[PDB]
């Protein structure tokens, strides 16, 4: 991310996430077995306006 | 051959709404008597010949006479007095 954007600038952001299901990639604690026919999962994401 | 998800299982079918069920069930169709219609001719006038052709000709012979035989005039040799 531009620490400063002046005035008429544009500024380019980029920024990662990870939403976690299991706690770790040693660890399934928390993890969804998706091997369902007929119901489907969600992921709900609001952003900054 | 699936196999049973243990985290979320389904459970069988539940009733939903159906197609009116007597719509579904035809009728059983009903055949009158029938028949080949007319006199039928006995034979036919045929455009082409029912029976078997040659594929090679054979010339064909027939025996004919002489006639009356004759006699003839030789011309006779001559008298072997030790000269032949």
């Amino acid at each position: 991310a531009p620490a400063t954007i002046a005035a008429g600038a544009t500024g380019e952001l980029t920024m990662y996430y990870w939403v976690p299901l299991a706690y770790s990639e040693t660890d399934l604690t928390g993890a969804v077995l998706a091997n369902v026919p007929q119901s489907k999962q969600r992921l709900k994401l609001e952003f900054a306006n | 051959m699936a196999l049973i998800n243990p985290q979320f299982p389904y459970a069988g079918p539940v009733p939903i709404p159906g197609p009116a069920p007597t719509e579904t069930m035809p009728l059983l169709n009903y055949r009158v008597e029938g028949r080949i219609a007319g006199i039928q001719q006995a034979r036919q006038f045929m455009p082409f010949l029912q029976g078997p052709h040659r594929e090679v000709a054979e010339q064909t012979y027939y025996a004919i006479g002489t006639g009356i035989q004759m006699g003839q005039t030789f011309n006779q040799p001559l008298i072997n007095t030790q000269e032949g």
